[PDB]
RNA sequence: UAUCUGGUUGAUCCUGCCAGUAGUCAUAUGCUUGUCUCAAAGAUUAAGCCAUGCAUGUCUAAGUAUAAGCAAUUUAUACAGUGAAACUGCGAAUGGCUCAUUAAAUCAGUUAUCGUUUAUUUGAUAGUUCCUUUACUACAUGGUAUAACUGUGGUAAUUCUAGAGCUAAUACAUGCUUAAAAUCUCGACCCUUUGGAAGAGAUGUAUUUAUUAGAUAAAAAAUCAAUGUCUUCGGACUCUUUGAUGAUUCAUAAUAACUUUUCGAAUCGCAUGGCCUUGUGCUGGCGAUGGUUCAUUCAAAUUUCUGCCCUAUCAACUUUCGAUGGUAGGAUAGUGGCCUACCAUGGUUUCAACGGGUAACGGGGAAUAAGGGUUCGAUUCCGGAGAGGGAGCCUGAGAAACGGCUACC
RNA sequence: GGUCGGAUUUCCAACGGGGCCUUUCCUUCUGGCUAACCUUGAGUCCUUGUGGCUCUUGGCGAACCAGGACUUUUACUUUGAAAAAAUUAGAGUGUUCAAAGCAGGCGUAUUGCUCGAAUAUAUUAGCAUGGAAUAAUAGAAUAGGACG
RNA sequence: ACCCACUCGGCACCUUACGAGAAAUCAAAGUCUUUGGGUUCUGGGGGGAGUAUGGUCGCAAGGCUGAAACUUAAAGGAAUUG
RNA sequence: CGCCCGUCGCUAGUACCGAUUGAAUGGCUUAGUGAGGCCUCAGGAUCUGCUUAGAGAAGGGGGCAACUCCAUCUCAGAGCGGAGAAUUUGGACAAACUUGGUCAUUUAGAGGAACUAAAAGUCGUAACAAGGUUUCCGUAGGUGAACCUGCGGAAGGAUCAUU
RNA sequence: UGAUAGAAUAAUGUAGAUAAGGGAAGUCGGCAAAAUAGAUCCGUAACUUCGGGAUAAGGAUUGGCUCUAAGGGUCGGGUACGAUCAACUUAGAACUGGUACGG
């Protein structure tokens, strides 16, 4: 099927490369997941030596960090809104790895609220002298706080669904999250 | 291609085995286990080969089958296992034990230790590493591994190994000065102290070494083998002790004592 | 390169598994990785204090050094991050009792911490394969004075 | 084993070939052929085509025995011996053959994997199995569903199978039962705060992501968010755990989560010892077979440098349908234009690129040879390729397998 | 020639390696070497010699380990290693000889003893190493030079 | 301008044969089996044949590059006697 | 009375050119059609599990008169879920065939024009002697044929020679 | 909005068309008709006066819709620069339909 190897190609000189031998499996590849959004899906593959992959097809939610708060949260995806590879791939909602998607901001905010007492956007005497002791550190950022009014956080893919069944990645800020604004993620 | 081969043509064995040229297409491949193909010694080899307590693979099989042979002190009834450099080899029957050291030729030699010796063994570290649960272990030459090793054993080491329970009762750096055996390369079977080891970073650190009459040379570290301090070996060496005659002087003992 | 467009890419360009904090303000904002590629390369300050990430490069990036090192002169600076040097060597040929010049041309990848001109003489060391051709990286240039001090315009 | 002779002339000396001369694990053929030892042998031409038969199966004390099998058996009325068939498991990817393809390709020597997969061998390794525990499920042991077999058939024909009735497992699914605390999370209960505690939950191993540690050069301090556990309450404080590599985002560990949740023994032989609340109670040996992960062994894949015959009546070639590099992604066991999107215009070459030829598989080697050389190597070993030609794929640790399948010619 | 023309040895000669001095790099700073002890407090008990001494007067602690204010490059040659086995050359061995093969041999054959299965060559490339003639290359000239 | 003596460079010549060559002859055609200063081109018995073919140049004539099948015991050089 | 050249002529052989859009085989390949498995969007014969689930009658225990609880033989039918064949959408891989293109090797061919061998054929005598016009070179024209002629060149000439 | 009108719809005509299978067998002769056709991309031989031959030959594509990417003008400085205006060309992608599309 399709042959992953070199022999098939031209010759740094450009010299056409004469068949050496058939086409061996231990030199092959695979069709694409070209993963969607909804109704978990996902195909086992046997590779070499057992080594099963997770093809994700058309999967729902993910796990999805936000490393200045250290925490990770299951939430649902909304939509793709960027890849730096292929505009179709936002097109047609492809989820791969890279890929910029919104994803809830809503069990990130009942951790924030529970953890801070600040409500982004706009009882207990243990939980106060927690949150006395964690005073000095809910201001998160402007261009974050933002998204959560909208309840929708800019996040990147960081895990390879077609080849792990798992779309998980990691809420921007900072730079990157600059970067993607300024490039595309803005204007709607 | 395909797989894993299964057959070793007779002139393809290891030369050190001494198998003749004819009376066969093939020669003894080596089960998998403890020790490489060619650095190897298969008990159908050694029984019958070397020792000629079997006269074909058949005796061979039916010695083993009976449970006599052990390496290490445990049975092994494979025709093919792999036994190789510092193995302990049990005969049950005529009480008798070997060790597996190859002579001064670079070959394994028949070398008989008594049941003090047969006791334990001797391994050069191969790997020093964290395990799971952050729990070191050292690797051996003979691919055991042993938790818990001292802290201060690196690679290039040897330990002394109980063989009843695989553990290490004590070791032995590797230093300038400290008696080494040569177990690899065309100097294979010489015995001499270490003079130096010169590094060579990013590739093939080597060794300067020097015997009894101080005849020095060269082997890269991978066929360096601790075997004790300055004298006193922690193994009893075979007859020869790696001194490597010239064939001059190899054959004025030939002619000296084959006439009395 | 701390500054010409190191975000000119449809990606942002970044040190995998590097993480700056948008939190804590310490007065660098930019934790750059970096490693000594080893065998007594010295890394580059122009690594050590740059902008640019190079995932192929050898003091900043994630590829490591590891076989043969060679040595080269450099004939091509035309490819982005890529250079081709030239390996002369003399072949013998036994039934004539003489050798023949011959050549080899290697595909070397080239850190932007490092500035090669055509004519420089670099040691490469050898990775694993980064492109098609390439399974070299620059590791020193020896591009010192250049020959070019008194060949300017005279009053 | 550093050797030459005949032939142009009327004769001569040269050039120069023709001829002779000697070998050939160098083929064929002719004549001849008594002995012993050794022993190549449908390579060349046709990798042309094949009748027939054989060349891959395998069972130990130790997976499944109600054969309506034989012997009949060691309490042996659950079984116990042997044991067809048939499930299960392993093997059939080795071997063996051939040299058609193949000219930096194969391959040789030498590297690398800090760029991966690895059944088996060997060594090491698993008290954590609790949906959201203040909704635990037989563990003296879960469930059905099938083969062989019974019986009824179809087809000229096949190693074709259908319908109905049974019944196992180390097959196939499910499913519990084992220290001890510690550290974190949450939280009813602290009055002028350098004011702490009942009580629940989590923490095995795999998966995926994010984040953190994984240190290190020999000397000291004065104030500042820093009375954050500074004891004559300003009596100048007993400090630094941390492996390897030439080198790493390495080994490993930590935190928050995640998962069509992986594994964590519902298995088998032999012996059946010890003990006291003598209950057919509690403990208990030597093995077999399984199983996670890491090592190892066997490897595999890719890979660094240099090296290949004739040809210019082959001088430019590659780049449309990747050529050369960059970024990202996808795919893969994994690196890599391997592929995709976007981008750049590169890459090789008179040091012979590209193309053409080969009555080319490469090497170890062989013949001859003073030395240097010349010719050969289909062929006993190593590597590679293929099984009429293509392509594709299933099972598997491993095959793009052909005494496997699918399709086309 | 005191063993009926054969050890021994500054009587030395001839080759071959190393160190030092003569204007003489062998780069380098961190620290454990503690000099063939620069400098002989206490001691020359051998009938005279320039071939054999003890806790040493802070004693250039320069007699090797792992990091540079640390690196001109190259050819060539030396040694080492690597270059599977078979094969080639070749050591041993009465396969009855020989081609071969890797065997075999010796007793006390009464209870087994013992030698082997060497060695060389294997070209180029790569690897480590000594050499520094030969042949290239580089250096301080608008000094942007070195020493510190 | 001429004479003489030197000197560098040049066209040549004469004698001799050190040396070379098969010889004719040659101061280079020498310093070659006592075989190596550097470097370019060309030849490999006589014919077929500088033919055929392809390419390239040329208006053309033609030039440059340039085989093979086949055939053949000589062709040839220099000298000697007639 | 040597040697020797060519045309023409018979025999044979070798290739060459050659109308025939010649022919044959093989390699690569543009386009078109496109088997097959694999991935994927679907599809859902049957083949099944839990909670159930309702009716027609039985057994057993209970006010014992009807009445009531659990069990069984029958079948819909539905919330439920899993498995799942035929069939099937779209992809990549891609055999194979058709036509066309191109490269390679081999090959038929009327006729034409060469070469060679083959002994004694016909015509002349071109060369070797100053070969009877000295030979030869390049170029051009001409002629049955060897060849002749012009222009420049060479001596390998028949001259090393006229202070 | 002119050309005599109306009715009917035989044959033969004139002009225009269509045709199963065959495909030039027709005929002096492919006469007549048919086939081709725009544009974009690819590919293009002999021969040649080197200018051509050439649209040689030969082959793909073409609608709609929804998008994407390129190509432009004026207004502006310190005795790290954006408003705003406007045009039709080219290229690509998704989707879509009785595979239709120079209809
Ligand atoms: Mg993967
Ligand atoms: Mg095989
Ligand atoms: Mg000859
Ligand atoms: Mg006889
Ligand atoms: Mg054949
Ligand atoms: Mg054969
Ligand atoms: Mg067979
Ligand atoms: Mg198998
Ligand atoms: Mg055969
Ligand atoms: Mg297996
Ligand atoms: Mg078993
Ligand atoms: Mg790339
Ligand atoms: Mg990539
Ligand atoms: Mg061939
Ligand atoms: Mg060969
Ligand atoms: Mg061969
Ligand atoms: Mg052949
Ligand atoms: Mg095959
Ligand atoms: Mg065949
Ligand atoms: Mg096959
Ligand atoms: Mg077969
Ligand atoms: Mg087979
Ligand atoms: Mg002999
Ligand atoms: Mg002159
Ligand atoms: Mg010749
Ligand atoms: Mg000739
Ligand atoms: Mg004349
Ligand atoms: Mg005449
Ligand atoms: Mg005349
Ligand atoms: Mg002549
Ligand atoms: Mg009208
Ligand atoms: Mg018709
Ligand atoms: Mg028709
Ligand atoms: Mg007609
Ligand atoms: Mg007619
Ligand atoms: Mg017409
Ligand atoms: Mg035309
Ligand atoms: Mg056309």
């Amino acid at each position: 099927g399709i042959s992953r190897d070199s022999r098939h190609k031209r010759s740094a000189t450009g010299a056409k490369r004469a068949q050496f031998r058939k086409k061996r499996k231990f030199e092959l590849g695979r069709q694409p997941a070209n993963t969607k959004i909804g109704a978990k899906r996902i195909h086992s593959v046997r590779t070499r030596g057992g080594n099963k992959k997770y093809r994700a097809l058309r999967i729902e939610t993910g796990n999805f960090s936000w490393a200045s708060e250290g925490i990770s949260k299951k939430t649902r995806i909304a939509g793709v809104v960027y890849h730096p590879s292929n505009n179709e791939l936002v097109r047609t909602n492809t989820l791969t790895k890279a890929a910029i998607v919104q994803i809830d901001a809503t069990p990130f905010r009942q951790w924030f609220e529970a953890h801070y007492g600040q409500t982004l956007g706009k009882k207990s005497k243990n939980a106060e002298r927690k949150w006395a002791a964690r005073a000095a550190s809910a201001k998160i950022e402007s261009s974050v706080e933002s998204q959560f009014s909208a309840g929708r956080l800019y996040a990147c893919i960081s895990s390879r669904p077609g080849q792990s069944g798992r779309c998980d990645g990691y809420i921007l800020e900072g730079e990157e999250l600059a970067f993607y604004l300024r490039r595309l993620t803005a204007k709607k | 291609a395909r797989g894993p081969k299964k057959h070793l043509k007779r002139l393809a064995a290891p030369h050190h085995w001494l198998l003749d040229k004819l009376s066969g297409c093939y020669a003894p491949r080596p089960s998998a286990g403890p020790h490489k193909l060619r650095e190897s010694l298969p008990l159908i080899v050694f029984l019958r080969n070397r020792l000629k307590y079997a006269l074909n693979g058949r005796e061979v099989k039916a010695i083993l089958m009976q449970r006599h042979v052990k390496v290490d002190g445990k049975v092994r009834t494979d025709t093919t296992y792999p036994a190789g450099f510092m193995d302990v080899i049990t005969l049950d029957a005529t009480n008798e034990n070997f060790r597996l050291v190859y002579d001064v030729k670079g070959r394994f030699a028949v070398h008989r230790i008594t049941d003090e010796e047969a006791s334990y063994k001797l391994g050069k570290v191969k790997k020093v590493q964290l395990g799971k649960k952050g729990v070191p272990y050292v690797v051996t030459h003979d691919g055991r591994t042993i938790r818990y090793p001292d802290p201060n054993i690196k690679v290039n080491d040897t330990v002394k190994i109980d063989l009843a329970s695989g553990k290490i009762t004590d070791f032995i750096k590797f230093d300038a000065g400290k008696l080494v055996y040569v177990t690899g390369g065309r100097n294979l079977g010489r015995i001499g102290t270490i003079v130096h080891k010169e590094r060579h970073d990013g590739g093939f650190d080597l060794v300067h070494i020097k015997d009894s009459l101080d005849n020095t040379f060269v082997t890269r570290l991978n066929n360096v083998f601790v075997i004790g301090e300055q004298g006193k070996p922690y193994i009893s060496l075979p007859k020869g002790k790696g001194i490597k005659l010239s064939i001059a002087e190899e054959r004025d003992r030939r002619r000296a004592q084959q006439g009395l | 390169s701390t500054e010409l467009t190191v975000q000119s890419e449809r990606a942002f360009q970044k040190q995998p598994h590097i993480f700056n904090n948008p939190k804590v303000k310490t007065s660098k904002r930019t934790k750059r990785w970096y490693k000594n590629a080893g065998l007594g390369f010295k890394t580059p300050k122009t690594a050590i204090e740059g902008s640019y990430i190079d995932k192929k490069c050898p003091f900043t990036g994630l590829v490591s050094i590891r076989g043969k090192i060679l040595t080269g002169t450099v004939v091509s600076t035309k490819m982005h991050r890529t250079i081709v040097i030239r390996r002369a060597y003399l072949h013998y040929i036994p039934k004539y009792n003489r050798y023949e010049k011959r050549h080899k041309n290697v595909p070397v990848h080239v850190s932007p911490a490092f500035r090669v001109q055509v004519g420089d003489i670099v040691t490469v060391g050898q990775c694993r394969p980064i492109s098609k051709t390439v399974r070299f990286n620059v590791v020193k240039v020896s591009a010192a004075a250049g020959k070019a001090n008194k060949q300017f315009a005279k009053f």
